[PDB]
């Protein structure tokens, strides 16, 4: 996360990070969705261009974090996981359309004061909430600046952008299964996700019922925190046929 | 379920200290 | 930089 802030203790619970087990190392962030499921982004296990395609055994997943490198004895939950599954309609070759993965544990996590899951949002939720201008928060233990590592957790409130403007900003070609997130050179505010922050959460508070929905998904961008660019990300209630198919299994 | 309220905010009625940023957005 | 973690969790 570039020009966020360090997350406050219990402030995203759902927060989960992707852990390589050799060499010891951040792989990307995602999201606990319940006590056996959690939400990532398919690019963090998968992406040949990068020769990236990890399988089950070769990472963990840390529920409950705040510190991003030490181990929190009596916070923390790690988990091994049972099966990824991937979107079979996956776009790595151009644009990371359909960028999202599930996987499930072997156990259920314990839900305590700093592990609980986020919402999935329905097609009222995402009609009501994902409007340019509206806010959103972006979490994740990434780069701190695009060319550095943060100590514990960092957050960062961006709105979503209109669809015309994600689309003049960028050559690459943008899909109704994604959205985009930043502010204007002219809003004077910055903020973005980064390397490292992949397949972490973009959530919203509903004003509503004053749950939290996970609205996205880190996915992509040209830089970090660039002027005139803004951060990509999947668009959950899109793919959400999809997610509730490989759970009903 | 209990989803999306954390155990320490919703959970207590306590606001973190930038969720009123994300209502005043939502206008 | 990563701080070990408990052997159980291989
Ligand atoms: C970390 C900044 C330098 N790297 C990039 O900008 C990588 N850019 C590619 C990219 O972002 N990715 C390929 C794997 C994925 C990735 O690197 N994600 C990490 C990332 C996450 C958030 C942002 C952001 N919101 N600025 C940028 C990169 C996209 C290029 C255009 C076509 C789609 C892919
Ligand atoms: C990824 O890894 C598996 C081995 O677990 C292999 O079957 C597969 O074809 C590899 N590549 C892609 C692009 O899926
Ligand atoms: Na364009
Ligand atoms: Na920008």
């Amino acid at each position: 996360i570039v020009e966020g802030s360090d997350a406050e203790i219990g402030m995203s619970p759902w927060q989960v990070m992707l852990f390589r087990k050799s060499p010891q190392e951040l792989l990307c962030g995602a999201s606990l969705i319940s006590d056996r499921w959690v939400l990532t982004a398919a690019h963090c296990l998968l992406y040949p261009p990068w020769d990236k395609n990890f399988t089950e055994n070769d990472l963990l997943v840390r529920i409950g974090k705040h510190s991003r490198t030490r181990y929190e004895r009596n916070i923390e939950k790690i988990s091994m996981l049972e099966k990824i599954y991937i979107h079979p309609r996956y776009n790595w070759r151009e644009n990371l359309d359909r960028d999202i993965a599930l996987m499930k544990l072997k156990k259920p996590v314990a839900f305590s004061d700093y592990i609980h899951p986020v919402c999935l949002p329905d097609r009222e939720t995402a009609a009501s909430l994902l409007q340019a201008g509206y806010k959103g928060r972006v979490t994740g233990w990434g780069n701190l600046k695009e060319t550095g590592q943060p100590s514990v957790l960092q957050v960062v409130n961006l709105p979503i952008v209109e669809r015309p403007v994600c689309k003049d900003s960028t050559r690459i070609r943008i899909t109704d299964n994604m959205f985009c997130a930043g502010y204007k050179p002219d809003e004077g505010k910055r903020g973005d996700a980064c390397e490292g922050d992949s397949g972490g959460p973009f959530v919203m508070k509903s004003p509503f019922n004053n749950r939290w929905y996970q609205m996205g998904i880190v996915s992509w961008g040209e830089g970090c925190d660039r002027d005139g660019k803004y951060g990509f990300y999947t668009h959950v209630f899109r793919l959400k046929k999809w997610i509730q198919k490989v759970i009903d299994q | 379920a209990d989803c999306g309220l954390r155990p320490l905010f919703e959970k207590k009625s306590l606001e973190d200290k930038t969720e009123r940023e994300l209502l005043e957005s939502y206008i | 930089d990563f701080e070990e973690i408990p052997g159980e969790y291989l």
